[PDB]
């Protein structure tokens, strides 16, 4: 989830938030 | 990448206050 | 042997935020 | 009874834990940066006995024990475990110590404790007592049914403290499964193994799954379920488990809906292309039988039938597109067909059919569709487009018929009925077509012929095909060209698919020859078959030659330097190499180049039709001791001491022997050298020597080949007059 | 006289000499020759075989492998002059492989005025070195004499005299050899020099009637120096009127012949159309004109690469038949090729031709003569042919159809309006008659949206754009069935959402505009955008609908996205190149790249660590803020920054900077400046003070502005007779010590230099200084 | 409610005319 | 992002409502 | 003649019937 | 045109059958 | 790979007879 | 021609057959 | 040369 996406790969805050509220 | 703690308080940044529901 | 061990702990946190964050 | 909790960045919400006995469920209190241990001196909720499934804890401030919040939980179960953990406790900052010292059995699962920085009696936990396997644990960075306070056991059904020991009533908690006050082993009748702790009725069940009328709760394997196990299906009276909108645009959108039997809704369909089209959406969707909506196809665009809904027979529509249609049909375009109705039936149980723009579906496929359906006297006017649907399939009504049917090999005359439409003037044209089919898992047009009379006119259009692969089945098909009639229209006719093969014939070169002479008899010829194998190869059809040595060789004189030496009806020997491709050829000479033909016969008895040549030449191995000398080294020492020298030659030499070597050295002297060629050694009858000088001589004699070198004779002694 | 004989072509006599024989009353090879592979003939066939009439062949010679053939002195004894009109590979002479070939013998050969020659693998080739060539070739330079009897010397090539030679070309045949003022006009046996316009050799010398052949041209019995007026300069070699190319013309009705500069040429030079009149190339009215007379009058367009061969037609003599069905850059290749075409001859085909939508690609094509007919008597065929929408813009494209009517069947996307269009334009109205053209299979799937529909009102966000247009009714508005907006991406304008019916349901003032709004959006892009109605095909007359026009809506120059890799780097003590990239959407005419950056101080805990303690691993390394607008510059060196310092920088674009600035969302980078050098190197004075009881304290200024902070000091102390001792002071031993602070040790000189240890290394030891303190005794 | 129409789903006009008075 | 989604609800809403206006609630 | 008609192109039978009698 | 004109006769032997049929296939 | 003057005796003797025209 | 078929490639009868007649 | 020799010869 945030790991393949975040971690594995690269996120921006729109990528993360997606994982807010 | 953000990995291990170091996304965890990248999230806690991001988030902030209340952060992530459970619905 | 012990990167056996350190992939495996890492498995977790891998599976620790996947599981938590909506 | 209080579900699994993850109470949240503040205290308030432990609250609602407080008439709580049981989590059914875990518990998860984390991310508590602004708790702090004021808000923990007047926070204790002893009334939890058991958790279900774990615990987890992370980054919690304030929190510095757990001895006041939940002083008598006694039991996680271990129902669900986290990563094989049923408590997983990390980060805890502020946290000093566990002091749950009403811990006595973890029935399933392991502890993790890491990074809690000021975390201590974590040596003074007996785990062991606790866990039944201390292993999976992670700390870094009366048998389980326990004992009273004077150690007595407790009940063989309490696990790990009782108020009143050997009590099942008087249990804190249970071993396995509780039911009315009393810790029981199992669930009697009619009381269903109820999430792996407690019993309950069949009504307790039922009113949960009316209630999430969310797991809608079903029955198998005497426990309320969620869900049926495998293969089971629910029986909606007693939620037994017995054994059995949506737009549509792309495969991706197919595979969601991967497995669907019956779909509570409708669904859309706009797909307009893509690779495995009908194939991936059968696997995907033919499964689907039932539908409670409507359905919904518009501008669905590269598809042609629907047959690919193999099970799907029924609609509901209880989802009704707009005008109360229960089906829908727009701007389908490339769509011939609706469903084999010989094969597939199809329920629709409310609704009409939306036909509209879909111009290669013919109108027989709607009024079977009308029949099968059972719509058929629901539709009104234009609920169906009569002039926009299927005008452009032109429906052949009528088959076409071959009337003969010559077949070469490359080329295939079909001769059929020519087909006149009643005013023959529309005959525009007859539309052969044709692919390559070696299944039966399924274009040229042809001018109208010349009417002019029929008597018995062959006026039968005729066809030959021309570049044909032979030996190759066609699934080949003729359509009627007509004109669209001002009246009602003449459907014109259509050959059926026949699936004609070309001609077993010459087949083409079998391919890559490869000769390797492995010895000096053996040569393992392989090959592969034709590009153009055009029958079932009876044999490959291998001849081969012997190449004599060249005829120059012979006459050269090889002493001379310039000696540079390559070192390598009538039936010949041949072979119908039967259904192998690849040929050692034995009874070979010893280094002699051949020449070899291959040919592939698909045809052997009846007047051998067998493949063009495919040629190839080697040269077996040499042998080593053919070019090793036989017989006597002879000397003929004159008076003169003309010295002529004999010798046999070497008979069976590696193909020919085109010069000898003769090493003469005295005791005295060193090696001088002579030659003798082919002729020199036939004309001087072995060599001759002449007047040479005294103290004795050796002499060896090798023999050089096209091959090689033959090893060299013996040394031989002989000596000329001294004459002193 | 300088030519008896007849003229001939050029000819390739093969495998016999009876083909041979019609050189009989040749006297100019009009062409070249080319003898070759004759391995069946033999010398007994070359001894009765003789061509003496032959002078002049204008292109070349070439011999290769004919057998028996031994000598060129029977065949062509008075062969003179080889004009090099064409060449083979600048050899206007190849003998190559000449089996049996022993000698040239080719005693009258004078002057080749162009190319050279090519002598190779003539096994038996003698009396080679015996030709002077450069009487012969202008330029020598070029030919090639190689692998023959001559180099491996053993040919015996005795001249009839029996490094400066004699010269032959057999044992009885000299080479003549003509004075120096008989340049290339040659001589005749008394070695009187030619006419001025004889080449090699004459009968009777000066005298353009009496040459043997002619130096330029020729005319009427006489070597002419050109060609005069009405004669045209033929073949590069003679004179010819006009009636001789005129009825050659007539006879390749081949090259059928045309003129311009005074020859009779086959075709027109460059630029260059015929007058059909008198031959003469004219120039066109750019590209260059092509008729294309096609094999039997037709030829099939299936493909890109079938119209890669009509690649630059302009007038068809035949017809044409069109079934591409798909591929790349259609109808662009295809008018690269073929809208070049103005005039077709024959009719024109086009069956079951399926991706291409419109004709509009023929921009050049105006004539259909007709003159091949389809089958019916037409000039056009269309059938089968599906996306096609479009014939042409009837309102620009003008044809001509000569002859011939149009076949207009299953072509289910062109309008009647275009047919009636093609039937006014292409005069071939009142020519059509039934089922000519179907009206129920073609343009019955397009709908042929007569009117337009109007847009009543548009918002953009800058994702989102609002569109309000006009609620269209039938007249039943019963089939109204939907709305059917179209859209695209297009930067330029070189140029699908379907949408339910409003709500009728009233008329007073309803706001019954149907409206749209779009989503997903690049900002700051322009849109073709098109609305259609969905309305059903009426059982009487069709309402044939709207369609709203192809408007051109950019979304809004809106907060732009991140300026993609803010790449910094500090490539000095104050200098930091921050480069980037501008933001993946860039979302308006970004006016300034909005630079924050900012000084980043040290960190607290490292002022107050002992790096004494071993440990001591050291990583060598509203408010208004320094800005910067870089405005059209997507790359920034920022000055006047301070040595070895991390700094926090911020990114930003800015497409909106006087009103209310409209600016990108923030890109982030972070840098540290590259140290000073002498900012760690240690100023101020080294101050020892020795007590009483020789506890020695050390003082010295620190280095005041050093690189970023100091972490600990290093003092080196060593006698004469000891070794360097360590001790260690930390910043608070510093601080408090105020230096350092020694106790009690050993006699003999000691002398410190003392280092300065930084976040970025080193500053230097100081300078040793010397001291002593009370040796008690002495 | 008009989340549950007009984001997670489509509105058109209409379905926000249900929004208005 | 329903923030962004009813960013232009509000505006949609004004468009849609007009002089009628509009009660909207976009929390949870 | 005929190659040039059903060789270099191609013939039907029609124009192969020209090629009987 | 070897192979072309082969199958003309075998064409042409179908295209007249009992017509027959004159066939000149030199160059 | 049938080169050089090889060839020529490759192709006579698939020629033999009369060979290649010129029409 | 007959090199870029015979020559740089290899050829059988059939493709030197193209060079007879 | 040879390569060009061949190639205008042989139809």
């Amino acid at each position: 989830g945030i790991v393949e996406q975040c971690c594995t790969s690269i996120c921006s805050l729109y990528q993360l938030e997606n994982y807010c509220n | 990448h953000l990995c291990g703690s170091h996304l965890v308080e990248a999230l806690y940044l991001v988030c902030g206050e209340r952060g992530f529901f459970y619905t | 042997k012990e990167l056996e061990e350190s992939s495996f702990r890492k498995t977790f946190e891998d599976y620790l935020h996947n599981v938590v964050f909506v | 009874v209080c579900p699994g909790m993850d109470i949240r960045n503040n205290l308030t919400r432990l609250h609602e834990l407080e008439n709580c006995s049981v989590i059914e469920g875990h518990l998860q209190i984390l991310l508590m940066f602004k708790t702090r241990p004021e808000d923990f001196r007047d926070l204790s909720f002893p009334k939890l006995i058991m958790i279900t499934d774990y615990l987890l804890l992370f980054r919690v401030y304030g929190l510095e024990s757990l001895k006041d919040l939940f002083p008598n939980l006694t039991v996680i179960r271990g129902s669900r475990l986290f990563f094989n953990y049923a408590l997983v406790i990390f980060e805890m900052v502020h946290l000093k110590e566990l002091g749950l010292y009403n811990l006595m059995n973890i029935t399933r699962g392991s502890v993790r404790i890491e990074k809690n920085n000021e975390l201590c009696y974590l040596a003074t936990i007996d785990w062991s007592r606790i866990l039944d396997s201390v292993e999976d644990n992670y700390i870094v960075l009366c048998k389980s049914h326990g004992c009273t306070a004077e150690g007595l056991c407790c009940h063989s059904e309490c696990l790990g403290n009782c108020s009143q020991p050997d009590d099942p009533t008087k249990c804190v908690a249970c071993r396995n499964f509780y039911l009315d006050g009393r810790c029981v082993e199992t669930c009697p009748p009619p009381y269903y193994h109820f999430q792996d702790w407690r019993c309950v009725n069949f009504s307790f069940c039922q009113d949960l799954h009316h209630k999430c009328k969310c797991h809608q709760y079903v029955i198998h394997n005497n426990k309320c379920i969620p869900e049926c196990p495998s293969g089971y299906t629910m029986n909606s009276s007693n939620l037994l488990c017995t054994p059995c909108e949506k737009t549509i645009d792309s495969v991706t959108s197919a595979q969601e809906l991967r497995g669907c039997t019956v779909i509570n809704g409708s669904l859309i369909i706009n797909i307009r292309g893509g690779n495995n089209l009908a194939a991936e959406l059968e696997a995907n969707l033919g499964l689907i039988e039932e539908i409670s909506g409507y359905l919904k196809i518009r501008r669905s665009y590269a598809l042609v039938s629907l047959s690919f809904f193999r099970k799907l027979r029924l609609i509901r529509g209880e989802t009704l597109e707009i005008g109360n249609y229960s089906f829908y049909a727009l701007d389908n375009q490339n769509l011939r067909q609706l469903w084999d109705w010989s094969k597939h039936n199809l329920t629709i149980t409310q609704g009409k059919l939306f036909f509209h723009y879909n111009p290669k579906l013919c109108l027989s496929e709607i009024h079977k569709m009308e029949e099968v359906s059972g719509t058929k006297g629901r539709q009104e006017r234009n609920d169906i487009a009569l002039k926009t649907n299927g005008d452009q399939a032109s429906c052949e009504n009528e088959l076409l018929k071959f009337s003969y049917i010559r077949t070469s090999f490359d080329k295939i005359l079909l001769r059929w009925e020519p087909y006149w439409p009643p005013d023959f003037r529309d005959l525009l044209g007859f539309m052969l077509f044709y692919k390559e089919a070696p299944y039966q898992n399924v274009v040229v047009d042809i001018d109208p012929p010349l009417r002019s009379n029929d008597p018995k006119s062959q006026n039968h259009p005729g066809w030959l095909m021309r570049g044909l692969k032979p030996w190759t089945q066609y699934a080949i098909f003729v359509k009627t060209l007509v004109t669209f009639s001002d009246e009602r229209r003449t459907y014109g006719a259509k050959s059926d698919i026949i699936y004609v093969q070309t001609d077993a014939t010459n087949p083409s070169v079998p391919l890559d020859p490869i000769s390797v002479s492995n010895s000096s008899s053996q040569i393992i010829l392989k090959w592969k078959p034709p590009s153009d194998p055009n029958g079932n190869i009876t044999h490959y059809l291998v001849f081969w030659e012997r190449q004599a040595e060249d005829s120059e060789l012979f006459e050269l004189d090889y002493c001379l330097k310039g000696l540079k030496l390559p070192s390598r009806e009538e039936h010949r020997p041949f072979e119908k190499v039967v259904n192998k491709e690849s040929l050692v050829i034995s009874g070979l000479r010893h280094f002699t180049g051949y020449r070899i033909e291959l040919q592939a016969c698909n045809q052997d008895t009846p007047e051998e039709r067998c493949s063009v040549a495919a040629y190839v030449s080697a040269r077996t191995m040499p042998e080593a001791k053919a070019d090793d000398i036989v017989g006597p080294v002879t000397h003929e020492i004159f008076e003169n001491n003309v010295v002529h020298l004999m010798w046999q030659e070497p008979k069976e030499p590696n193909g020919l022997i085109v010069l000898y070597e003769v090493s003469y050295r005295r005791y005295g002297d060193e090696e001088l050298h002579l030659c003798v060629s082919r002729k020199h050694f036939a004309l001087e009858r072995g060599c001759r020597l002449r007047g040479l000088s005294p103290g004795n001589y050796s002499v060896r004699i090798r023999a050089t080949s096209l091959a090689g070198n033959g090893s060299w004779t013996e040394p031989t002694y002989f000596y000329v007059t001294d004459y002193l």
